[PDB]
């Protein structure tokens, strides 16, 4: 996975977090994004559905950040506006195991490298 | 919410559980993550008592009303990690990951 | 268990089952690897190697030469229903475009999760073991074609990794390509333990399977899709048991003849077998072989089902009255009978044939009056008619007595036709 | 073998044929020792025994998750008396206390007979083999979980020892607990031999059975009691023959028709299948499936047995007067059809319809006139109806002829309703 | 396929099926070679040798311990045909005197022809690999009673050999004597194809049954004519499909229920299921278990054909109308049931249940109006019944609708009896 | 496997054998006792049933042994009065196979070692 | 009451038959019993044809009519024994024993 | 096999051919004449069936050959009756496999050696 | 009437297809002989693809509407021969056969 777009920057900026080079077929699976703050625990931070229908987002982002994705070029993107001191983190990029959104299963595999993201004075 | 002991530990060896407990388990599997520091999580169990493919088969799930735990058969130093559960809530949609057990290997 | 003898129509009806219903299939696509083996060849006569490739190269090209009563009703809906789910789905598959997919989706990794052009979402599988083998260890083994090496160790391990290829075609063969149950080699333990894990149900429901999957196993079916290459593929159909725990009853009856001045009259219940009732209906499933019990369990198939009004429990409780059209079979001639129940025997005994009721402490206890008779399997461990003998099932519950005089002895038989079959009561009593 | 052709009705009746009933069921418990296989783990990668002990643990931890139309109303009984016969005495096995006092009889040796609480006398066998190989030699063999040694002849051993072991499992897990027979793999020929000597019955019986052990292992069944430590527990039900050599027939019957001025009438009997008579009671077997002949004898289960008065009979001599109501069909569509017998075929064919006889000594003897008519099998060997072709049976026997004007031809047909499906005789006819 | 709706009985038709008629048997008689495994014994213990003889002899010895509702009507006489045809052969060949002529036909080569006394010409065919090893090999690698000999191939190579025999025994001990079907180990592929291309039928048959050989194989069936010396003997019979490509016709129903004053009359066709046209006759197959679909051809069985009269057609044209006997059944209370079809389902839907149709694109499409109706399969990819869910068939082809107003609802219903279970027309209807 | 007294007294009186220290679980098998005089054939002389009922008896016996079991001490006697001159013989202690009492076998197994009774002047 | 012969003799290395005869072997089955001298009886057959674990398989039997054989194959040394045959009377309620064929081996 | 009467004749004359000593049951199969003119292709000659019925010939034939079997000697004959200068030819003996007359199998096999009938001048 | 190629060849170890067609070979099989020179006709290959015993696996044959052919594959120095089809006329009682394929390996 060929994560880019991690940097620095001060707060109340916009940048974005693209997730590309998948190994597996990138199309017909969801994906999601998950964060970790530094030390601290994993967050998970928006999904996708595998047509780009059901976007939804944490509480903590749920005005901000928007999750999209493109079947053609085989990349995932998370934009980020309004970037505010907190969401300094790595985030990785993960992927939704289900055939079908009724079901139960709820773990993710496919864990990239880590993007890390840092937002500073 | 998904709640966790924050640290375990186990005599080389001997077996240990760590537990992962939250109301909403009883709709949603859970996924196991362990994540050694630095590397990014690696999926260890997911739903009832099913490995991943080339994880060893020491790691072994069980679970019951509202509780899931991850037994370590002969807990190598390996196994030294932090152990992550997550699962959905009860709206379907949203993910929650507990806040992570550091288990230590003595 | 809660058994109620309902003596104004000879019936017990008997709740507290809980409902498992199939409400949908789950398709998983399986890849079987046989490798480049109609390549290799046997220079040097009759060895252990050549006998196994042999039975491989044999079997392989052997699957390209291959491919109201109620009661009545329902089945056939059922088995169309299965059937044409199948065979729908399978000839989405068989496209090349979709075999080549497919493949392309497991290259690297042994599980995969592919969209239909048909739109439907399939989970996908590599049981990949032998084409390892046949590709990195038997091809070297043979030199120069001689297949009779001096190490047996490859004849004994070959004979194990084929052993499964074998079993899959084994039994399509002998099913033209649809087979009646997912057999142990279609879809392994672990294969099935994951794949129900997948299915569009909340936990509650595959915890449950995961712990009975030898019935989710039983009432599945296979279906082949092809020989493409050297890779077999097969797809597995999987009941989705969506909806758990609902009301059941079971109903039974038996002839509840009665006489008067030396003529007999009869009636016999027509609506026997399983009810279950969900989100606020009744479902009535007739076919004598599509509802199974294991303990309070019950497992059925919705397309067996046939809704009725929710009324129709009126005729388990005052049949004499109620205007919803009871369905019974009306005669003249009795017959003598024992329809067992879960937890007791409806005796029905009439002229000339004697009936008596016994237990395992002393042969006999008592001789039954004539008329039907609910003997309780509290009260006797056996019951025999004419020499015949009846074991009684020991299970535990409670039992009921529902009092009121027979429908047959209170209401005066029409005159013609008797023997009326299958017809609703108001038709065969005060004409 | 004597067959009567009853031009009365249309019908045959053949007889001479001799009962064996089945009469009770007969348990033996089994206990399969498979050993501390859990325990042993391999630490060198993949190898012959590696296979083998990864199939065994395999089935072992997969083998814990498991667990009037009298035709339709006969096997109904038949089945459920079957199945809660089982269901009742397994409920006793099933208990730890039992399954302990199982195990501390068979300790020593490999039979005894024990009792259970529930007051019931079973044999118990243990099949012991591959507990044997499992402790006396493979454990020893892999010392340090180092599994691929260089010894081959454990290997190929083990492969054998397993091999019964994985057989009951396959037949458990394809059929939810409940087989539907017995398999070689749940009792091999010597212990079906010494089960069957065992039974409840003089030896008569015994000599019978057990020249026909491949009918009885037919007929009866197994279940799952389950897996208790590192043994596999089940049990078997045998049928106990317990009544041979009583009379039985057979009757068939085809449309009568006749015709008054070019409007036909029909009627078909519907009291066709096994007759036999036990202790001077006759017992009549509706089901289909639950008679089955090999020669002059005729299996069959008496749990499916309706019983009839002894005036049934009648309607093999004097239908036309007999006070027993006769069952039949009556209708006014004249099926053409051949309905076959032991000693002939019954031809019905009438408008539009070319019946004709033949043989292979040449291809065409004689066109049939139109009505019922009864074609010996010493007369042709094969009948043709329209473009088909049937092939008469060669047993030898005589026949005969009662002669007398069908009741179809003899009596007014009633105006309304014309058709019934299953009535007593008179209804149809002189209304 | 041409998919007719006719409204006036609720009813759908499917032409364009191309006929498979089985018309005759034909016999291959196997003779299986085990050689004097008989005399071989063992003095040293257990061993891989020991254990394989052991199985191979005792199976040996196992051997010797083996000895008008039209549908029902229809799958009896087919039954009885097919069990009578194989007997009365078996009965021919069981005579020493031929046993003798058919090995002594085979003794030079594996394939040999002859007449049996009974006329009758049958293939013959000798197994012979197992008694080749036997003599040639493992009776001189023994030699005393040495068993446990060092050399692990011959014990190998013994498991290999001896697995078809004992496939053999294991199929006929389970059955009786007559299996089911023709197992891959009665008669392997290549026999087969020997077997099919000596059929008694022009070249266009064979090539078809040779590329569906797995169908031929499904519905033949194999009888054991017993064990002579270390042979056993046993036959085939294989279904000769002597006819292909007539056209066929496949009629669906559902009940037709109508209102009126708040009162329901129903009515169901019972002439439902295949019918075939051959040599301008039409054959009707009613039963469930025969006729089986494989795109567009039938399997069926003319042993199970009802020579129904030509006009039976106007059935399915003008039933209001046509003067033959239509077959209905009637009755007051109406069911709600879906009737797929192979373009298509049929929805009966009334008095509160609710019914709607949707597809994989996005959401439900509409809830349907109460009264039978036909949903095109090009029109929706699912229909449901109060929460019950079917999938349609995606078969393309053409849809006719033929208008009309439904019988149900065009004449008065009769007053008594009212419900009728299986009559013409005109005893329901217009009275 | 125990048996006791044997021994030898003068005719006209009493004695009792026993069976005992059963490895088998003697509480479901019937039993039967069998004799032996001095060189000649065998001869069948009592029987019991697994719950004590059907005591059977030889002609030869029938109005003077009695044969008598105690399932919860796990011993089987056969109590000897009026003994008779010809009473010598070999007493063997010998057990049922039958499950049911109606079962057409008839051997016995389980032959134990034999405890010799004399009668003399 | 069982009868049989009183002695019979067999070359040895060949086979012989031993046959006992009474009306209620018809109806029960018999047990075959060896006792060599001294020691107590030890059942070498019963039933059809059915042997004893640890008797060896050159022991065999069969029945017709009213009469049981028991059929030495290949007489070998350790075979002379008396043999006793075994039923019950026809009533099922009294056993009785065939007095003895003594067998010697030349 | 046998195989007899080759020979030279002038034609106009008439010769007997005879195949026999065969290895296979000789009375249950067909059999058939095939002859060969030296260097050219083979031509059908003659047909029986094994029961005698259905002797059947190629026209170049139809009006002058007969065919006979004997089912007790085992042997089969072909009798030439007015040789023609067209006739020399080596003729085989072979066997028709066909259980049924009616079945779609059409060829030989088991052929003799055959015989050298040489009609010249 | 059945008609056939008079001569073909093949290089060794190249694979070659004869061929013979007439009308009847759609409603009857067809059967090819092997001639050797000097010696009588062996029957190589008969019906829908069946070989006799002993004819290796290097002759096979198919066959489409009223075509059939004999895939000689890897040919080798021993397939040089004359190939003969036959089948039946239209009536059935009366054999036909082709012109046989000279073939020839180079
Ligand atoms: C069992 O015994 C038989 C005979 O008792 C053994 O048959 C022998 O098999 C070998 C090949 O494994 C044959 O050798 C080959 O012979 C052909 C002859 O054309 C030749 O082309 C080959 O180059 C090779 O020499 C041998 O002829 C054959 N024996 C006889 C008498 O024909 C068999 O091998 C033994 N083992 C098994 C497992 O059957
Ligand atoms: C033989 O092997 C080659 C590649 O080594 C492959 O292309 C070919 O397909 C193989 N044979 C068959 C029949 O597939
Ligand atoms: C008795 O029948 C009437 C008529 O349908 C019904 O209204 C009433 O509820 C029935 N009795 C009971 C207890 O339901």
């Amino acid at each position: 996975l060929v994560q880019s777009g991690g940097g620095v920057v001060r707060p109340g900026t916009s940048l974005r977090v693209s997730c590309a080079a998948f190994d597996f077929n990138f199309r017909d699976y969801g994906m999601h994004w998950v964060r970790q703050a530094p030390g601290k625990g994993l967050e998970w931070v928006a999904g996708i559905w595998y047509d780009g229908s059901n976007k939804d987002y944490a509480d903590s982002v749920k005005g901000r950040f928007t999750i999209s994705r493109d079947n053609s070029q085989n990349t995932l993107y998370l934009q980020m506006n309004s970037l505010r001191v907190e969401d300094t983190a790595v985030y990785y990029c993960a992927r939704d195991p289900r055939t079908h959104r009724e079901g139960a299963l709820s773990h993710f595999d496919s864990w990239g490298q880590g993007t890390l993201v840092t937002v500073s004075s | 919410e998904l709640t966790q002991d924050p640290a375990v530990s186990v005599a080389l060896g001997q077996t240990v559980r760590i537990t992962c407990q939250g109301d909403s388990l009883r709709n949603y599997f859970a996924g196991w993550y362990q994540q050694k520091p630095g590397q990014a999580p690696l999926l260890v169990l997911y739903g009832e008592n099913i490995r991943p493919s080339g994880i060893p088969d020491r790691f072994s799930g069980s679970s019951s009303g509202n509780t899931v735990s991850l037994t370590i058969t002969g807990a190598q130093a390996e196994d030294e990690a932090d152990y992550y559960c997550n699962s959905r809530d009860n709206s379907g949609n949203h993910w929650v990951f507990g806040g992570g057990t550091r288990l230590t290997v003595l | 268990l809660k058994e109620s003898y309902l003596e104004e129509s000879c019936s017990t009806i008997t709740e507290g089952y809980l409902s498992v219903l199939r409400t949908g299939w789950y398709t998983n696509v399986f890849t079987l690897e046989v490798g480049d083996v109609e390549n290799l060849t046997c220079a040097d006569g009759p060895s252990l190697i050549k006998t196994e490739l042999d039975l491989t190269k044999s079997a392989l090209r052997e699957l390209r030469t291959c491919s109201f009563v109620l009661g009545a009703i329902a089945c056939g809906v059922a088995t169309a229903a299965a059937v044409t789910a199948g065979v729908a789905i399978a000839k989405c598959i068989r496209l090349e475009s979709e075999v080549t997919a497919i493949k392309n989706c497991l290259k690297k990794t042994n599980e995969c999760v592919s969209t239909l052009g048909c739109g439907v979402r399939v989970l996908a599988t590599a049981v990949r073991e032998l084409k390892d083998f046949v590709s990195k260890n038997l091809t070297r083994a043979i030199n120069k074609n001689k297949c009779d090496i001096p190490d047996l160790k490859m004849a004994v391990s070959f004979s194990q990794f084929n052993r499964r290829f074998l079993n899959v075609v084994r039994q399509f063969s002998d099913n033209a390509g649809i087979t009646p149950a997912i057999s142990k080699d279609l879809m392994t333990d672990a294969e099935l333990a994951r794949a129900i894990s997948n299915m569009p149900t909340s936990a509650g429901q595959i915890k449950l399977m995961l712990e009975n999957r030898c019935m989710v196993r039983r009432k599945g079916f296979g279906i082949l899709i092809g020989v493409y290459g050297s890779s077999v593929i097969y797809m597995v159909q999987l009941p989705i048991f969506g909806v758990i725990d609902t009301p059941c009853w079971i109903v039974k009856a038996a002839p509840s003849c009665s006489e008067k001045k030396g003529n007999y009259a009869c009636l016999l219940r027509e609506d026997q077998g399983w009810y279950c009732q969900n989100a606020g209906s009744t479902v009535y499933y007739p076919c004598e072989k599509d509802c199974e019990t294991r303990g309070d369990h019950v497992f059925c198939d919705t397309a067996a089902g046939i809704n009725v009004a929710e009324q129709s429990k009126e005729c388990n409780i005052n049949i004499s009255t109620t205007n919803y059209p009871c369905k019974v079979s009306c005669g003249r001639h009795p017959i003598s009978m024992v329809a067992l129940s879960p937890l007791g025997a409806l005796v029905a005994c009439y002229k000339g044939v004697s009936c008596s009721i016994g237990s395992n402490r002393v042969g006999i206890i008592k001789q039954l009056n004539k008329g039907c008779s609910y003997i309780t399997n509290q009260d006797a461990d056996t019951v025999t008619i004419d020499n015949t003998v009846y074991q009684l099932s020991k299970v535990e519950g409670e039992q009921h007595v529902i009092k009121g005089r027979p429908v047959s002895s209170s209401f005066d038989p029409v005159k013609f036709p008797q023997d009326q079959f299958n017809v609703a009561l108001d038709q065969c009593f005060e004409s």
